[PDB]
């Protein structure tokens, strides 16, 4: 994970980055002791998740930052492809909405009628807990 | 509807024959509820950029899929202009602030609702407004 | 795991005749490491004249390169080069138990009112677990 | 490590008369688990009014003693409940995986001003580990 | 070392205490989220600490918060009593002085020439630095 | 001078006939610069009264030697009372946190210079000054 204390100051051996202009790069300017990494990985972003996925795929990269259920979904479509151990930045993927809008409560309780019974479970059953 | 190109959560993949999506199976025979999108290519200067329609299915867009099954209410999925998410950039004349990506198309009026693997944090809830994820 | 040089005052440091090979070691310029050796061994400065070097990274990338085998310098300096080590390599001697055993400070003008402010001050931080914290954000120390 | 129980839709839930050892499953009483059972499974809730408990360490009680089999609460409270457990006899299955997969937060009135500041504040606090460092400090994570 | 959550959710087995009225309970009784330790060390308060040498040798204390050179003395002494690693409180041995006095700065001075020279290893070498 | 009983800084021996010191060897044939200190035999519960110049030797005596030899004055070497260090602990009359130990006995002049392993802390020096260490 992040507690490496190598990859804090990385070289041209630790070669790793995240994709340009996402959520990512917000989080770790946000963070003053994450800002060395930000001070590397800004000048290796790369445009897309796949263009990285298939660049660390033929080993021109080493690591790469991005959420959970994605690379354990490239994790079973590929097995070199690992996740590590650790974990933090424990978010949520919700809806992005406008303003003030007729569309603020029944869409948060559709979502949240989707948690209370087995639905979400078995959009998971589609394609998050489906491996390979 | 925006959304981005998300390789578990929203596959977007060329149409068949005259702007139809394939009728796929899953294990159990279930069909595979795909949606007629709309898709650019990336680069549309570096190529001849037709912006076709195109097919769009996956978790996102099947969760998008029991949203409208829900209430009664239509939808026009289509996709971003370019491959990012949306961040707080600042414009070169007077060092002004913006937004692009999805958000840039959100803030323009050009979209209503992102059903997308948008991550929450705190400088876009300043802005914008976010379900419970 | 092993021991190559005893401590300051080794029986090799006396000779370089008595190694086999040139041994070679060194320090910064005009430092107060240097002055501390110079009351304490004249000799040492006088055989570490002929093998100074420009600072620290310089050193640092002599040691890698193999230009040299040994640095003097301040303990908690190279305790974290030896944190920053490119895999654990650089590995000090001891942890500060043949050698000057002094500390940092405050220098302040003679009879100035902020001394015993700054001094129960940074008796507090200590006392608190405060410079604990500043000292696992900033030197850590692995393998 | 084995998992006798690999989800709550597992085929033991059932019945216990279709399995030989017949075991017992424990909730709460008066709680949003019971409403998500009752909404989900009737049957659950009518064979755990043959399995009911009172006191949350009372059912850790009858756990260590074998009474009770199987056990169903929030997540993180059963996560600190294991990681204080004496020689950590008892381990949750999985990490909230095949289940409701909710958070906690703050309930306000309906209408008040104070939701946007809140909203902020616990997304500044998140977005910067502090929110970590308050779950490092107040979670136990052994075994 | 301190970094056991069994010291900080301590049991009535593990018996940790201090000598009574010293520089560890000043510490431990500052910082407040230590107050817990400061709810046990209480219990088993001793006079000197050879008493505390003496009640952990034959088992009747399992922990012992003390400052570093007088444990590794005895653990040179002897071979079962085993010290930690995890050091914290970095402090200073200091000769106890006066108010405003005329021995301040030159015993202070003097204080300094021992340090500059190898008269501090002279004196681990008495005691100190020997092991046993 | 005051200190306390900590065997790897001030050994502390009763004496071998009266007053006079056991003539102490060490590995290198050094003998052990010893001084005459004065000390009770336990405190005033466990001992009576049975105070005795008896011998004390070590590290930190061995360090105030050094510094009667470097400076030029003479001294005197006795023991603490009780058997704390010293802390502000409250008194019955007023309230008040007074002190005992070493720092109670030099703040009532029964001592003059605090030689023993004093560990530096804020509310010891909030009151006295200290040395470098
Ligand atoms: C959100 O869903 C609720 C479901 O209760 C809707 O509320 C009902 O809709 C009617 C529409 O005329 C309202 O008059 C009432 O407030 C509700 N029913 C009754 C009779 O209590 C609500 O309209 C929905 N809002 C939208 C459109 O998003
Ligand atoms: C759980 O809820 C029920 C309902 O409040 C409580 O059960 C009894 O409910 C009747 C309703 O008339 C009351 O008269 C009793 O006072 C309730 N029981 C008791 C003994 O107080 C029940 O107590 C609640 N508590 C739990 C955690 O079981
Ligand atoms: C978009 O992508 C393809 C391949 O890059 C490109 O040839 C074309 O301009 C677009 N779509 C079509 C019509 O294939
Ligand atoms: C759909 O819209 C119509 C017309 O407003 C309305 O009668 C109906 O209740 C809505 N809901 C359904 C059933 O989709
Ligand atoms: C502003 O500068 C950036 C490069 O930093 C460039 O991408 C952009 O085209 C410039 N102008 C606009 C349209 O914002
Ligand atoms: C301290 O040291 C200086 C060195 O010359 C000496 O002159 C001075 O008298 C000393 N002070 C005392 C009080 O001994
Ligand atoms: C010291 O201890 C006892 C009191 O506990 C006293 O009666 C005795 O005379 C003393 N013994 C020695 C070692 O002189
Ligand atoms: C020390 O003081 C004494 C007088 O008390 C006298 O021998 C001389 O002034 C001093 N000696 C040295 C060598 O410092
Ligand atoms: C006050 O006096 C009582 C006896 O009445 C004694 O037990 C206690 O130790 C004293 N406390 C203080 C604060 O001195």
């Amino acid at each position: 994970g992040i507690n490496d204390p190598r990859l804090r100051n990385p070289s041209d051996k630790f070669i790793y980055a995240t994709v340009k202009q996402s959520s990512v790069d917000i989080y770790f300017r946000r963070q003053v002791e994450l800002s060395t990494m930000y001070r590397h990985m800004e000048k290796h972003n790369y445009e897309s998740a796949a263009e990285a996925i298939q660049a660390v795929r033929d080993n021109k990269l080493h690591a790469f930052i991005w959420d959970s259920a994605v690379l354990e979904f490239e994790a079973s479509q590929k097995c070199d492809l690992v996740t590590t151990g650790e974990l933090f930045f424990r978010s949520g993927f919700g809806i992005g909405m406008r303003k003030d809008s007729p569309w603020k409560q029944n869409v948060s309780l559709s979502i949240l009628k989707s948690h209370e019974n087995g639905f979400m479970e078995d959009l998971d059953k589609t394609w998050v807990r489906y491996q390979e | 509807i925006v959304t981005i190109h998300q390789e578990p959560f929203v596959y977007v993949k060329p149409t068949m024959s005259d702007g139809t999506c394939k009728e796929e199976f899953t294990v159990n025979g279930d069909p595979v509820k795909k949606v007629i999108c709309t898709g650019p290519n990336d680069t549309s200067p570096g190529s001849p950029r037709h912006t076709v329609p195109q097919c769009c299915y996956g978790f996102c867009i099947d969760l998008l899929i029991k949203l409208a099954r829900t209430m009664n209410f239509t939808y026009e999925v289509h996709l971003v202009a370019d491959g990012k998410f949306g961040t707080q950039e600042r414009v070169n004349n007077s060092n002004k602030k913006e937004w692009n990506g999805m958000m840039g198309e959100l803030l323009s009026g050009q979209a209503d609702m992102i059903v997308a693997p948008l991550t929450i944090n705190n400088e876009r809830a300043q802005y914008i407004e976010f379900s419970k994820p | 795991f092993v021991d190559q040089v005893t401590g300051l005052s080794d029986k090799k440091f006396q000779r370089p005749h008595d190694y086999s090979p040139p041994f070679r070691f060194g320090t910064v310029p005009q430092g107060s490491t240097e002055r501390n050796i110079r009351n304490n061994y004249p000799y040492m400065h006088q055989y570490m004249t002929r093998f100074n070097q420009r600072g620290v990274e310089d050193a640092l990338v002599s040691l890698k390169t193999g230009k040299l085998d040994a640095f003097i310098y301040d303990a908690a300096v190279l305790n974290y080069k030896a944190g920053r080590d490119e895999g654990c390599k650089l590995v000090t001697i001891g942890s500060g138990y043949i050698f000057a055993t002094t500390g940092y400070g405050i220098a302040l003008q003679k009879g100035s009112p902020w001394k015993r402010q700054i001094d129960l001050a940074l008796l507090q931080f200590v006392g608190d677990g405060e410079m604990e914290e500043l000292e696992t954000l900033w030197l850590t120390g692995i393998c | 490590f084995v998992d006798q129980v690999t989800g709550l839709s597992d085929k033991k839930f059932q019945r216990p008369h279709d399995y030989s050892p017949p075991f017992r499953f424990g909730t709460v009483p008066n709680g949003s688990t019971e409403r998500n059972i009752r909404n989900n499974y009737p049957y659950m809730h009518q064979y755990m009014t043959r399995f009911n408990q009172r006191g949350v360490e009372d059912a850790l009680v009858s756990l260590k003693t074998g009474k009770l089999d199987a056990f169903i609460y929030d997540a993180a409270v059963l996560n600190y409940k294991a990681g204080r457990d004496e020689g950590c006899k008892l381990v949750t299955i999985g990490s909230g995986y095949i289940f409701a997969t909710t958070g906690y937060g703050i309930a306000l009135q309906k209408g008040s001003p104070w939701k946007r500041q809140i909203d902020l504040a616990l997304l500044q606090f998140v977005g910067d580990g502090e929110m970590e460092e308050l779950e490092t400090l107040w979670l136990t994570g052994i075994c």
